[PDB]
């Protein structure tokens, strides 16, 4: 049997040294949508009839809640990587975590840089994986620098959210 | 054990015996996993808040772990269960969260007791009840 999943895709934007405003996200549950992201109302919203109808409405004030804490702290993120190139740039992060039949959980975050994946965390061993590129290499490092600058505590929280959001969210259907 | 603010003329002295019948002001259960997340809205840099732990199998038999000016200042008395036992404050809230998340056990099943001290009397904001099972539905 296929593990249960929530995964979270949270993007930022900038262009010409300025981050936009606000972000976008969306999130699956099992691999099926289950909640968008109204960027100008920002709230988080049911996507789809068993979203909207079985899941309590109070995700919603979670979820607006979470995002918005992890959607500002793309937005500083994506500040502080060095791109002085024109044109529109982004910052993606897809955060997962997994409980497995054999009632073992996993978790994970991963950042893409105009597409391109430059890093990999483990959110249960706090191991770090970077592509071998020079261009990769430098941005992990502009990222994970500005990080340094409660380290485990903060990465097992994420997880911890998570893992309470899916248990949550899978016995309500 | 004092908990709460001396600044604010907040402190309680904890009396566990007296948890048992304080109404929290959320209470579930979850069934094969622990993890308890607390919410704390407008912590000093003095207080003291915490968590307690009730052992399922025996009521007298009681854990604390307490946290104050952002750093833990008492641990669990048994840590090798721990995944994560620690709080973290907010960026775009001024919110304290204290997270205790552990490996569902014979030893850590029970009940978990998020403490504050208000008008030097103990409150429970949320109380968690774990019991054995299985995470995959
Ligand atoms: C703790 O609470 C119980 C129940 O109210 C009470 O009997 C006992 O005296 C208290 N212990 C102390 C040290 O105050
Ligand atoms: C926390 O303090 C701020 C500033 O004084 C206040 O606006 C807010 O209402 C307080 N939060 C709560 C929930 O008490
Ligand atoms: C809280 O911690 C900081 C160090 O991070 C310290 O400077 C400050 O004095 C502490 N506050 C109290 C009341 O202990
Ligand atoms: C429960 O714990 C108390 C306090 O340690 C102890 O006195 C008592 O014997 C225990 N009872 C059982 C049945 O384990
Ligand atoms: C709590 O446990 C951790 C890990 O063993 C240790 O580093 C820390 O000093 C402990 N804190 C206290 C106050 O006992
Ligand atoms: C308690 O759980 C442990 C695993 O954590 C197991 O090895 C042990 O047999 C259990 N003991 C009892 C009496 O349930």
């Amino acid at each position: 049997m296929e593990p249960h999943s929530l995964r979270y895709n949270l993007m930022v934007l900038s262009q010409d040294e300025s981050v936009q405003s606000g972000f976008l996200a969306e999130g699956h549950l099992d691999g099926q949508p289950f909640l968008r992201y109204d960027r100008q109302k920002r709230r988080a919203k049911p996507q789809g009839q068993w979203a909207e109808d079985v899941l309590g409405a109070e995700t919603w004030d979670t979820e607006t809640e979470d995002l918005t804490e992890n959607g500002q702290d793309l937005r500083r993120t994506l500040t502080h990587i060095k791109d002085q190139k024109g044109g529109l740039h982004s910052l993606q992060e897809i955060r997962v975590c997994e409980i497995h039949e054999d009632s073992s959980t996993r978790g994970s975050r991963h950042f893409y840089y105009n597409g391109e994946l430059f890093l990999s965390q483990n959110l249960e061993t706090q191991e770090s994986t970077v592509p071998q590129s020079s261009r990769a290499q430098t941005l992990a490092m502009n990222v994970t620098n500005f990080w340094k600058e409660k380290t485990k505590t903060h990465y097992r929280a994420m997880q911890a959210d998570c893992l309470q959001k899916l248990q949550r969210y899978l016995k309500s259907g | 054990v004092d908990l709460g603010s001396k600044s604010s003329n907040s402190t309680c002295r904890l009396n566990v015996t007296e948890l048992a019948s304080i109404h929290p002001g959320e209470t579930w259960t979850l069934h094969g996993m622990c993890i308890s997340i607390c919410y704390y809205e407008n912590v000093t840099e003095d207080e003291i808040i915490g968590v307690a732990f009730t052992w399922q199998h025996n009521e007298s038999v009681v854990d604390l772990w307490l946290y104050q000016n952002d750093t833990v200042i008492r641990n669990f008395s048994d840590i090798t269960t721990n995944i994560l036992q620690d709080g973290l404050k907010m960026r775009t809230v001024p919110v304290t969260k204290l997270y205790t998340s552990r490996m569902v056990t014979n030893l850590t099943v029970g009940r978990y007791d998020c403490l504050r001290c208000e008008n030097g009397t103990t409150k429970i904001i949320e109380r968690l009840y774990v019991r054995l099972g299985s995470l995959y539905p």
